[PDB]
Parts: C-alpha cells; structure tokens; sequence
C-alpha cells in the first residue's frame, strides 16, 4: 500500500538529498594501480552545468 | 603516466605488491587546525638544530673573511688619508 503511494518527485528528491555533492565512502580490494583515488571520486559527485 | 621512466622503474625495482591497507579521510572530515601548532614547532626545532650543524663552516669561513676584510678596509683608509694612492 505504500510502494503505490511513492510519488516520481519524492524519489527524485530523496535520490538528491543523499547523492549529490555528498562524501561518499569507497573500499577496493586488488590492483589499485588503476582504481581512482578518493579525490577524484570526490570531484565528480557534481557538475558545472548541474 | 604510463610509458614513463619512473614507471619503467617502478615496475624493474619493486615487487608486486601485496598486504597494503591504505586509509584516507576526506577533507571535509579533517580540521584544518588539526596538528597546526604541534607541527609547527617541532619543525622550527628542527630547522634551527639542522641549520646550526650545516651553516658552522660557512660562519667560520665568514669570519675569516670578515677580518680580511677589516684589515684591507683600515689599510686602504690609512692609503688614502696619507696621500699614498
Ligand atoms: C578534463 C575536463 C574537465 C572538466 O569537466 O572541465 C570543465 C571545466 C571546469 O569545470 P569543473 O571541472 O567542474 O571544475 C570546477 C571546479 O570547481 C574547479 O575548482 P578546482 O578546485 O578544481 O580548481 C581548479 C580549477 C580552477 O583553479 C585553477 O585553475 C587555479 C587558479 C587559477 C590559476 C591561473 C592563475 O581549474 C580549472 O578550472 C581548469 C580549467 C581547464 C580545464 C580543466 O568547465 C569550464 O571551464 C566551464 C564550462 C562551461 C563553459 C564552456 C567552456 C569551454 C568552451
Ligand atoms: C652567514 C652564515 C649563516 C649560517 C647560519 C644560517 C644557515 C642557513 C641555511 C639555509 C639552508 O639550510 O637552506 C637550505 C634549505 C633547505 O630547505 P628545507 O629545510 O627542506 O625546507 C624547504 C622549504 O623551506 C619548506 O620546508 P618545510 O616543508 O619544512 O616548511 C615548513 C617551514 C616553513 O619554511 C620556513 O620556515 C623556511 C625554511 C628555510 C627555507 O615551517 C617552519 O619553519 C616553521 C617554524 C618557523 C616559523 C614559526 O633550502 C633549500 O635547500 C632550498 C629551498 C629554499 C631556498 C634557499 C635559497 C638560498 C639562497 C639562494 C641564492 C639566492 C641568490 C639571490 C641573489
């Protein structure tokens, strides 16, 4: 009866709040000679054009 | 990055490497204050003991320097006061 009641923008909404221009936190595990670090990955949770 | 000596190097010298654990905080975790004055004066410290050692040749040579210098500048004095130029 809820899951009907979710509304396109509210799910919207959520998926902004939580992702973007927000930390995140990364684990990797192997060859990190070619994983990108956390920087980077901090760098592109945004756009210029937004 | 690749194609690169220190690349080349890399790769010639070192194994392949195994059993690292890296751990980062962001910099938004991380006062900028953070070890600030603690750094600051042991790096002083540091920078006053290490000049002391490597700057005593150059003081000594400096001094030396500096009594020939005394010496020229009062003879050159007397040189020219005397009409001996
Ligand atoms: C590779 C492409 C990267 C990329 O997406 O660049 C988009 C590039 C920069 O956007 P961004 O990568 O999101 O950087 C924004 C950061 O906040 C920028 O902040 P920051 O902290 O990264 O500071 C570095 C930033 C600005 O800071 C500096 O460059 C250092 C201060 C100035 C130094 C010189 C004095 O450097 C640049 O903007 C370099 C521009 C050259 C292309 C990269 O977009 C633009 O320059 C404008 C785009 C819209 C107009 C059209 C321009 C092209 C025609
Ligand atoms: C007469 C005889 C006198 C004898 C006694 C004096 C001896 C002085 C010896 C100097 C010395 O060892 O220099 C090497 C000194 C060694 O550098 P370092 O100790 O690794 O520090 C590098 C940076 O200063 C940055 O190093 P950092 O990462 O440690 O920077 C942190 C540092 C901030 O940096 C400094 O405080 C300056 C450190 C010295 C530069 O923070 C503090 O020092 C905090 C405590 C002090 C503030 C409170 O500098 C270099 O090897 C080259 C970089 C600096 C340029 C020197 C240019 C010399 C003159 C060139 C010819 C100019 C011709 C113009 C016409």
């Amino acid at each position: 009866e809820q899951l009907d009641a979710i509304s396109r923008e509210d799910l919207i909404r959520v998926a902004h709040e939580y992702f973007y221009d927000k930390d995140p936190v990364v684990a990797v595990i192997g060859d990190t000679d070619n994983v990108p670090e956390y920087d980077a990955l901090r760098a592109v949770t945004y756009s210029v054009d937004l | 990055e690749g194609h690169s000596a220190y690349v080349a190097l890399e790769q010639r010298v070192n194994t392949r490497q195994k059993g690292i654990i890296q751990r980062h905080l962001s910099p938004y975790d991380v006062d900028i204050r953070g070890n600030g004055f603690r750094q600051i004066y042991r790096l002083g410290m540091q920078k006053i003991r290490y000049f002391g050692l490597i700057g005593t040749p150059c003081l000594l040579v400096a001094g030396a320097y500096r009594g020939i210098w005394v010496f020229c500048e009062r003879l050159e004095d007397e040189r020219y006061w005397s009409n001996a130029l």
